């Protein structure tokens, strides 16, 4: 993303990153994907390399995202990868839609978008749950780090936590004293740093009252930033047992040896980025106070290296471990109220295909306006960019999506693909409506097509032999049935009039254009329809 | 009597307790793990519906719904000839509930109303949502006429609008049928609450029921009873227009979780000495049932616990997925149906293997017929197969060439020889052992590590258990069972600075176990076990230990003595802790003392004598043992020290050190752990036993008349015996 790079330097970086990311584990790059989902939709000259890298990733690891199990060794999706991939796909799709047509940019973007579409499962439920403190503000384009501190001074702690930090204050003073012992300080009456004599050999019952507050207040802010995210923390009988049992040499209960659960390891590391970002906030403020000497460690925590990050993992781990040592409980900030799985709209393919419905109906209205303006000599319309986008991406993307997901649309959870792949009946019938409506759009319009009619016919006939006609005439919306029957009947009289004109004239202007459309498209189209009908017994 | 415990259509037979019997080796039916027989106990499980709240349109539909439907059921009974009368007796064709709901007992009327409520609420609880198609449907009142004579005494005409108009879709029909299943389950709940269990016939004297049986096994006539009530209820409910919308029906796969213990498969193979090192060989495998079976060639080092093809030991072929198996899974061949033969071929000299299926040679994804291209000779190859849950298979080693049927069409002309081409004696075949045994912890074992700590002048000799793979991924946490190799022998006849004389004449022995800090002790159990202990469970508790109480009584019946027998005598450290979290200061020290003269097993923890104590029979071999679940890299440690006035465990264990107060840990003593990686040898010849029904008067006859013998090798220290 740096700008001063030369062309050769840029190319070297591109090829290096391409090779590395291509040969890396699929799970590793989701961290970078989290920045790619935010940087790609700008689609500047810089986003080209992200487009290649996304293409290669999804072409490599489509089977991982497509199969619920994926590769057995690689694992399976985490569904936040699915959410970010959905957002990436929709952002590229819509942004490319509203930007103007550049031939090279569009040819390069097509494989990427059409590969994300193939990788994403069609039936993908939208995750009704959302994230916390999305850090796209932190990974700001200018400054490269905005260490925003989450506000926490609104919540207060109860008397249970009062006793908790009291006992942890004894406990932290205990490590104070054992660090003292391991360092070499000794008991005396005078204060000298070299002599290794601290003025604090007097016990806890007399211990100074300022000295916990430097443990209390930071840890207080720590527990309140826990409780700000939604923790409802309670206590068990272990603390009651402690109370019942009821400058000095302590002993430390070994404490790293106990291993922690997966979700709370993630919990500690996320609270760790929150508190490391607060630390980097004060450090950055100190940096503008100085006005120079940029601190090298001001880089995002996702970009920090592990050795220096141990500096806050040790406190995260030990503070949580002593949290259930003093017998409290951990709670997730929120639990989902309801999952809206009945919604067929919750499927990825549903929202996607209705977006196709709106875009193709837009194309229908345009081609109507282009037919009304085709009686004018110059078809200089503002919608040429829209039709170029359509016939160059969306219809080729339709081709890609269906030739990636043949089985899902053809399977209705009948018996093929015992893993699943159910395309619902109404989803199927509206897909058939899209097919017939595309056919209506493309009929007798080859000449206006800038040689794109070839690709149009390719997508048309592959859709012709990839249908669910049996399902549609056993179940469907009868208005959709009427539309498809009207399309097939319009084609029916087209065949008759093309018998006529070709028999009165053995050799082949609107009638010339439409008979050319016939002789070059309907014969493959009729072959595809009849062969599909005769192979699936429709 | 035991004859009436048989399931109704099931037929009583007397069969072998174990799977296998005496028959020809090629006709032998190898059996995989059986499915767990959880269906033996018929426990009704009606779904609770108290949480279900009825929609307002259903409260203000179901009163007249209920009244119409009981008027219809009294129509359904007057169809059979059922008449009203003052007397309650059903036999005399008279019954005072045939009258209108007001006149009939309001208690039975209310039971009918709330069972209609239960039906609707249970439809709601099954996800069977209900949506009225149109309110005009219940605005309009269509009601078929009924003559007075065909009708009841009341003038009400129960016949609703003509029911032939409405039809119920198959999925709705299915859910409603299993709703009726839930209804009969509620009836069974009531019967069990009454005290009324399954039998063969109506015995008010014995007070059992015959008809208590699962619905899939339910009797026909009552089957049609619930069918007719079902028909009536759903037909009326649809007639009132209250259309019910089916909940989504998604496929679910259980894939045979029900099985005996955790065994997923059983591995069958020949003897290691029969390994082939050169030449070409052929054998056959007949699949009686289609299933998750694997057949092929394995190396002598194949582990009975791991699945075939996962490691480098074995080469196998899978049917259903059509997958070759060696160091991974790749696509090959097709799936087999029941009765298919899949016999294998191997060419050792050019190092190739091929497969067939009913004669035709299976091909790769490519055109290559070669199942596995090239491989090293190694130490040899030996036939092997894997049988899954509820799977039956047969192996033919070609002792008789005529029994190999597809060999002639394919395999013979190429030159392959039968595996048992030239053998006068039958092949000894080895299978995976089902019952785990205690064996020495391997050094290569990556999960369990044992350190021997020499005892200094101030420290007792110690054995400490460590997990090397703790904290790493792919590591599965499961309870491990550990014991000490040498047992303590109790006295044969029970008698009914320390003191040197007392320590010399005493027979009490002591060992202690330290649970290292970080290993929470509720997962740690300490005590003694006997040689009979062979139970492997992922979840172990002191309640489920096997025990029996033999009571020997005098002539009139008084129990003059009673004995407790159990293989496990163990205590938990979690309960042993008196102070909660008071153990994290230093590792807790369980101590066990055994008095061989009196057979008293008492435990001392942290200097206090725990209340739990055991009494064992004379001459009982007790193995020191510790069961623990790992929560830390360091789990626990054995300590062989001696407490005041007690003889260390070395004196009890070793005879040559009987009178040596100094604790010792000789190299013979070692820590063993329970494991499943062991083979078993199937006997070449079995006992000939014939069983048959002589008559009803004479019963089933069992007869064994010819003797067989085997010489058993007995390991003294382990109290074991093997052929
Ligand atoms: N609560 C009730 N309200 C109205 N009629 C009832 C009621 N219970 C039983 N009857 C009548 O008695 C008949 C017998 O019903 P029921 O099935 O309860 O009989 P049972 O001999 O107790 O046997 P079981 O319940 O085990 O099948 C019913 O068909 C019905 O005519």
């Amino acid at each position: 993303k740096g700008c001063s790079l030369t062309k050769a330097q840029r190319d070297s970086i591109e090829v290096c990153l391409l090779s590395i990311c291509g040969q890396l584990r699929p799970s590793m790059m989701q961290h970078l994907l989290r920045r790619l989902v935010f940087d790609v939709p700008l689609l500047n000259e810089h986003a080209k390399m992200p487009l290649k890298l996304l293409t290669n990733h999804y072409e490599r690891c489509w089977k991982y995202y497509c199969l619920p199990g994926g590769w057995g060794n690689f694992g399976a999706a985490s569904e936040e990868e699915l959410h970010l991939s959905r957002k990436l796909f929709w952002g590229i799709f819509d942004a490319l839609s509203q930007k103007k047509y550049e031939q090279e940019l569009f040819k390069l973007a097509l494989p990427c978008l059409s590969a994300v579409a193939g990788a994403l499962p069609p039936d993908y439920m939208e995750s009704n749950y959302v994230s916390m403190m999305e850090k796209q503000s932190s990974m700001d384009s200018e400054g490269n780090f905005n260490p925003q501190p989450v506000d926490t001074s609104n919540i207060t702690i109860p008397e249970k936590l009062e006793y908790f930090i009291n006992k942890y204050a004894e406990h932290s003073h205990d490590k104070w004293s054992m660090d003292k012992l391991a360092n070499g300080w000794i008991y005396g009456e005078i204060y000298s740093d070299s002599s290794k004599v601290q003025p604090l050999m007097k016990p806890y019952k007399l211990l100074s009252e300022k000295e916990k507050e430097i443990y209390r207040w930071p840890i207080k802010e720590s527990l309140k930033t826990m409780l700000a995210w939604g923790w409802r923390i309670e206590r068990t009988r272990e603390g009651d047992s402690m109370a019942l049992y009821n400058g000095y040499s302590p002993r430390a209960i070994d404490m790293s040896n106990v291993t922690l659960s997966r979700d709370l390891h993630a919990m500690a590391e996320m609270m760790a980025e929150n508190y490391h970002n607060i630390w980097a906030k004060k450090k950055k403020m100190e940096l503008e106070s100085k006005g120079g000497g940029n601190h090298p460690l001001l880089v995002p925590y996702d970009t920090l290296t592990a050795k220096e990050k141990a500096k806050d993992r040790e406190k995260a781990q030990d503070i949580l471990k002593f949290l259930q040592i003093n017998g409290y409980a951990v709670s997730r900030g929120f639990k989902d109220l309801e999952l809206d799985t009945p919604s067929i709209e919750k499927r990825f393919a549903y929202s996607f295909l209705q977006q196709l419905i709106r875009y193709v109906d837009e194309a229908h209205q345009y081609i109507l306006e282009f037919d009304g303006g085709s009686r004018g000599k110059g078809e200089h319309f503002p919608y040429e960019q829209e039709i170029k986008f359509f016939a160059k991406v969306v219809l080729p993307l339709i081709d890609q999506y269906f030739k990636n997901h043949r089985l899902y649309f053809l399977s209705a959870a009948s018996r093929p693909l015992c893993s699943g792949g159910h395309a619902s009946n109404k989803e199927k019938e509206m897909v058939t409506s899209l097919f017939c409506k595309l056919g209506v759009l493309v009929r007798h319009r080859i000449s206006l097509f800038g040689n794109d009619a070839t690709s149009i016919v390719n997508c048309l006939h592959i859709l012709g032999q990839t249908l669910d006609a049996r399902t549609v005439m056993k179940t469907g919306l009868e208005s959709v049935k009427s539309a498809l029957r009207a399309f097939l009947d319009n084609a029916a009289e087209d065949l008759e009039k093309t018998m006529e004109n070709l028999k009165q004239g053995q050799f082949t202007k609107g009638v010339t254009q439409i008979i050319n459309y016939t002789t070059v498209a309907l014969l493959p189209m009729l072959s595809s329809l009849f062969e599909h009908i005769g192979q699936h017994q429709f | 009597p035991c004859y009436e415990a048989v399931l109704p259509k099931e037929k009583l037979k007397v069969e072998h307790s174990r799977e296998y019997k005496q028959e020809r080796t090629y006709t032998r039916d190898l059996l995989g793990p059986t499915v767990s027989l959880t269906q033996a106990a018929f426990t009704p499980i009606p779904v609770d519906t108290s949480q279900i709240v009825l929609p307002p349109h259903l409260e203000r539909i179901r009163e007249k719904l209920a009244e119409n439907i009981h008027e219809l059921w009294v129509m359904n009974k007057i169809e059979l000839g059922w008449q009203y009368g003052p007397v309650r007796d059903d036999n005399k064709r008279q019954h005072p509930c045939l009258v209108e709901f007001s006149k009939l007992p309001e208690q039975e009327r209310n039971y009918n109303l709330q069972m209609s409520l239960e039906t609707l609420k249970t439809l709601l609880a099954l996800g069977c949502h209900v949506g009225i198609s149109d309110e005009h449907a219940e605005d309009k009142v269509k009601k078929m006429k009924l003559p007075k004579n065909y009708q009841l005494t009341s003038g009400y005409k129960p016949a609703p609008m003509d029911l032939s108009f409405i039809k119920l879709t198959p999925s709705q029909e299915a859910m409603v049928d299993k709703l009726a299943e839930n209804a009969h389950n509620v009836w069974a709940r009531d019967r069990i609450r009454q005290g009324w269990t399954y039998g063969i016939q109506q015995d008010v004297k014995n007070r059992r029921n015959p008809r208590l049986v699962p619905y899939t096994l339910l009797d026909d006539r009552t089957k049609k009873s619930n069918k007719d009530s079902l028909r009536e209820a759903v037909r009326t409910l649809l007639g009132y227009g209250y259309n019910l919308e089916a909940p989504d029906q998604d496929h679910a796969a259980r894939a045979e979780v029900c099985s005996g213990t955790g065994e997923r498969f059983r591995i069958f193979r020949a003897e290691k000495t029969y390994a082939v090192k050169a030449g070409r060989w052929y054998f056959e495998f007949e699949t009686v049932t289609a299933g998750d079976m694997r057949v092929g060639w394995s190396r002598p080092g194949c582990q009975p616990d791991q699945e075939l093809g996962s490691d480098e030991r074995a080469f196998a072929f899978d049917g259903f997925k059509a997958q070759r198996w060696h160091q991974g899974n790749e696509h090959y061949g097709r799936s087999w149906q029941a009765g298919d033969v899949v016999g294998c071929m191997v060419d050792m000299n050019e190092h190739t293997m091929m497969f067939t299926l009913n004669g035709e040679i299976l091909l790769d994804d490519s055109g290559s017929e070669l199942a596995f291209k090239d491989f090293d000779v190694g130490d040899g190859f030996i036939p092997v197969c894997s049988l899954g849950v509820a799977q039956v298979g047969r192996m033919n080693f070609g002792k008789d060439v005529s029994t190999l049927k597809y060999f002639t069409i394919c395999g013979l002309q190429e030159g392959y020889e039968p595996f048992a081409v030239n053998t006068n004696r039958d092949i000894t075949m080895w299978l995976s052992k089902r019952l785990p045994q205690f064996l020495q912890v391997p050094s290569n074992h990556e999960h369990i590590e044992v350190t021997r700590i020499d005892g200094t002048i101030d420290s007792s000799p110690c054995l400490k258990v460590t997990q090397k793979s703790f904290g790493s991924q792919n590591s599965n946490t499961d309870i491990m069972f550990y014991r000490l190799s040498m047992p303590i022998e109790c006295a044969e006849v029970f008698s009914k600075r320390d003191d040197y004389d007392f320590l010399m004449q005493t027979s009490t022995y002591y060992y202690s176990v330290r649970i290292f800090p970080g290993q929470e002790p509720a997962n740690v159990w300490v005590g003694w076990i006997t040689s009979d202990f062979h139970q492997y469970d992922t979840g172990f508790d002191l309640d489920r230990v096997r025990t029996v109480t033999v009571t020997l009584g005098d002539e009139k019946g008084k129990v003059h003595e009673s004995i407790k027998r159990s293989n496990c005598y163990m205590v938990c450290a979690g309960e042993s802790m008196s102070p909660g979290q008071g153990r994290n200061n230093n590792g807790l020290e369980i101590g066990c003392v055994v008095d061989a003269a009196s057979g008293l097993l008492t435990f001392i923890a942290n200097g206090k004598e725990l209340s739990t104590y055991y009494q064992v029979e004379p001459s009982t071999k007790l193995f020191p043992a510790v069961f623990a679940q790992a929560t830390s890299p360091n789990v626990f440690q054995f300590e062989l020290g001696r407490i005041k006035n007690v003889m260390p465990l070395s004196a009890g264990l070793f005879k040559s050190e009987h009178k040596n107060p100094v604790p010792q840990c000789p190299p013979r003593l070692h820590v063993q752990f329970l494991s499943h990686v062991l083979w078993s040898r199937m006997p070449n010849q079995f006992l000939k036993v014939d069983v048959s029904r002589i008559s009803e008067r004479q019963g089933w006859l069992v007869q064994c008349l010819d003797p067989l013998q085997f010489m058993s090798l007995h390991i003294p220290e382990e109290n074991r015996s093997v052929d």
